[PDB]
């Protein structure tokens, strides 16, 4: 399986630096140039640059030539992007993407992407979430199905991730967009619908990650 | 640098209808070899962009034959012949004829479907949360269309104002519905002074407002 896997979300202070990683597996890392892309809401996508991992040479968008520094470690099949002298304008999702070329038609494009890394630049301190059960009950049944979930409250910065039963449960899952509370902290719920029949014999656990605070929790959700 | 421009929105489309998304460049993307260095990507909600078309009109690996591309040196079109649920997301054009590579601002595609009422579910606060002095009451509207909905909270039949927040999912890629959470936040003190907690939802798929409620401690 060709895939790119990126480092988890980070908080950094104004003026500091961060170094983001992109591990390549399932192919010879040195064979494909690795590109990086920035994404912010209503700012589309911006191309940052690429590195040739075989040679170590990198090429930049002029706009990022003073911001980004690309490196590659051949032994660990990992590409890195350092972002220097951070500002609020650097808060974004950053992707790595591999370039492929097809000699038969001259076509080249980004064929595989990392899942992205969220970076928030802020002076405020991190805060990990409090995770509460949204318990299934008669007030959450319909037919022979029941809704249950987890409330992920009071964290900073974004994002959290939520899986169910370590990723075994995906159908019916709705993880909502976070909302900013008046407190300056974020909150979100993740919900799933399951067979009401299953509530007695099937365990449901939400697996909550808050990479910017380096915290994780599992919360068992009982009827 | 080349500036790539797209429209922000595409007029929503019903499953089976055709749709057309445009993109334009400030410079020609036609190179001397006769090829035009324009790519199309689809970014589905929460995911990375995925290649659809390269060289302006070649479909990439595993891309449905419902997608096709055309254009001049500077004006381009992505054509979806018979739109489907899974097409929902943001479409981006990208020029790669020169560095720096540049992208359009993206075009969101929403699909239209039949009116569908929300399933409404309500969740009292956890004993664990209460111990720490706050109560969060959650009302869930699952799988409805269209997105417009009103959720009012009533505590002991008093309408609440200014103490709830809502959040809505992007359009589901299988059934083209939305889901929505409404969270009412109270102090432990205020929560424990009242009995009846109700979530009242108005929606076009509902003849009249549905109310889901519980009594504290039941
Ligand atoms: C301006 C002239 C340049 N043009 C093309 C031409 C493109 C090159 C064609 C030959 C390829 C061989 C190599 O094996 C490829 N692999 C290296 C390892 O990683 C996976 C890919 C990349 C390769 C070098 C291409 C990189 C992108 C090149 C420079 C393109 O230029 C840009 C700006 O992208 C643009 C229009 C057509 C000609």
């Amino acid at each position: 399986q060709v895939q790119l896997q990126q480092s988890g979300a980070e908080l950094a202070k104004p003026g500091a630096s961060v170094k983001l990683s992109c591990k390549a597996s399932g192919y010879t890392f040195t064979s494909n140039w690795m590109h990086w892309v920035k994404q912010r809401p209503g700012q589309g996508l911006e191309w940052i640059g690429y590195i040739n991992p075989s040679s170590g040479y990198s090429k930049y968008n002029q706009k990022f030539k003073d911001k980004a520094t690309l490196t590659a470690d051949k032994s660990s099949s990992t590409a890195y992007m350092q972002l220097s002298s951070l500002t609020y304008e650097d808060s974004a999702v950053y992707f790595c993407a591999r370039l492929s070329y097809y000699d038969y038609d001259g076509g080249y494009f980004f064929d595989f992407w990392g899942q992205g890394t969220t970076l928030t630049v802020s002076s405020a301190s991190t805060k990990g979430p409090s995770v509460f059960p949204l318990a299934p009950s008669s007030k959450s049944t319909s037919g022979g199905t029941a809704a249950l979930g987890c409330l992920v409250k009071d964290y900073f910065p974004e994002p959290v991730t939520v899986s169910w039963n370590s990723g075994a449960l995906t159908s019916g899952v709705h993880t909502f967009p976070a909302v900013l509370q008046s407190s300056g902290l974020y909150s979100l719920s993740s919900v799933v619908t399951v067979p009401s029949s299953s509530l007695g014999t099937q365990t449901y656990i939400c697996n909550v990650n808050h990479k910017p605070s380096n915290t994780k929790v599992d919360k068992r959700v009982e009827p | 640098d080349i500036v790539i421009t797209q429209d922000e929105l595409s007029s929503p489309v019903t499953s089976g209808e055709s749709v057309s998304i445009s993109c334009r460049s400030s410079k020609s993307l036609l190179y001397k070899d006769g090829k035009t260095y324009l790519n199309w990507f689809l970014q589905r909600p929460g995911q990375s962009p995925q290649i659809l078309i390269y060289l302006m009109s070649t479909r990439a690996s595993g891309v449905s034959d419902r997608f096709s591309g055309s254009g001049s040196g500077t004006d381009f079109t992505l054509e979806i012949s018979r739109v489907k649920a899974e097409d929902v997301g943001v479409y981006y054009c990208q020029q790669v004829v020169e560095y720096p590579y540049t992208f359009g601002g993206g075009t969101k595609l929403e699909i239209k479907r039949t009116v569908a009422a929300p399933s409404v579910f309500i969740f009292p606060p956890s004993d664990e949360q209460l111990k720490s002095g706050t109560a969060s009451v959650v009302c869930l509207l699952n799988n409805f269309y269209p997105r417009e909905a009103k959720v009012q909270w009533k505590v002991d039949n008093a309408l609440q104002s200014g103490n709830s927040q809502e959040s809505v999912t992007e359009q589901d890629s299988k059934d083209s519905t939305y889901s929505l959470s409404s969270t009412l936040t109270l102090s432990k003190a205020d929560y424990e002074k009242h009995k009846v907690y109700a979530c009242e939802v108005t929606h076009q798929g509902l003849s009249s407002p549905v109310t889901k409620s519980f009594n504290r401690g039941e």
